[PDB]
DNA sequence: CACACCGGAAGTCCTAATTAGGCCAT
DNA sequence: GATGGCCTAATTAGGACTTCCGGTGT
């Protein structure tokens, strides 16, 4: 019919296909992050978001008043601890 | 009603003598070779309006297939890949978060 | 047609206490959901925190990043932040 | 030094799922 | 205030590739 299946309904559970997963984490990471913005923007509220890829990196967004959460030393410290905590 | 997919493309472009100079087989298990890459991809681009296509690009598409198990790469044989299994592949509640033991709302003041 | 359906809006501060607070709500629900799905769909750690104009601090956080908001430490870090002068 | 390959990341394209603004109710 | 929901219209993704490349191997 069309040139592409379009968007497909997905099962709300952890995805095992490493690629499919990594992909979705990209697409979705891109968006929630967009959301963190518009909200904080549109409404003028403080917002903090932080996503950590299963590869290691830590993508994040923050509104002025919250920067420290990830800027300050007390914070970055806490984040490391957390993310490094045993599985 | 396109639905054109690379691997498939390379079975219309790999079953026509026309481009026997750029794309040709090898072995009978499905293996093959891209003698004139840049052009193969030149053909590709035309398809799927990608006038800026090229091997450094079209290559990657293939590289994924590696894991997607559709086409692997032969050690050495530069420009020589192969379809994994041939010739078979021929065919011719919004608030869920609130109740997840992760959510938590409150107030600033309550923070003493 | 009955209702105009989702209307496009300038991506800038909504200057209408009613519309703004209502938006902050709806959008707070979606983004939270998103966080939850992102994390469960990809088993990745994720932490979201949203403070309402009214003072309500809402928060989502995956197991490993829970200490970010439940520890006395971080609990105080959030206090420090959200209380800084405009 | 060149050149294929390797792969990570993040960005089109087309569509078909999902959100989210006006408004009224809770 | 903060949400629930309807009626629709905006935005997101899923899949399947594309775009940038900085590392390797040969």
């Amino acid at each position: 019919g069309k040139k592409t299946r379009g968007r497909v309904k997905i099962k709300m559970e952890f995805i095992d296909n490493k690629l499919r997963r990594y992909t979705t984490f990209s697409k979705r990471k891109t968006g929630i992050m967009k959301k963190a913005y518009e909200l904080s923007t549109l409404t003028g509220t403080q917002v903090l978001l932080l996503v950590a890829s299963e590869t290691g990196h830590v993508y994040t967004f923050a509104t002025r008043k919250l920067q420290p959460m990830i800027t300050s030393e007390t914070g970055k410290a806490l984040i490391q601890t957390c993310l490094n905590s045993p599985d | 009603d396109s639905a054109i997919t690379l691997w498939q493309f390379l079975l219309q472009l790999l079953q026509k003598p026309q481009n026997k100079h750029m794309i040709c087989w090898t072995s009978n298990d499905g293996q093959f070779k891209l003698l004139q890459a840049e052009e193969v991809a030149r053909l590709w681009g035309i398809r799927k309006n990608k006038p800026n296509m090229n091997y450094d690009k079209l290559s990657r598409a293939l590289r994924y297939y590696y894991v997607k198990n559709i086409i692997k790469k032969v050690n050495g044989q530069k420009f020589v890949y192969k379809f994994v299994s041939y010739p078979e592949i021929l065919n011719m509640s919004r608030n869920d978060y609130i109740h997840s033991g992760l959510y938590s709302s409150f107030t600033l003041n309550s923070l003493n």
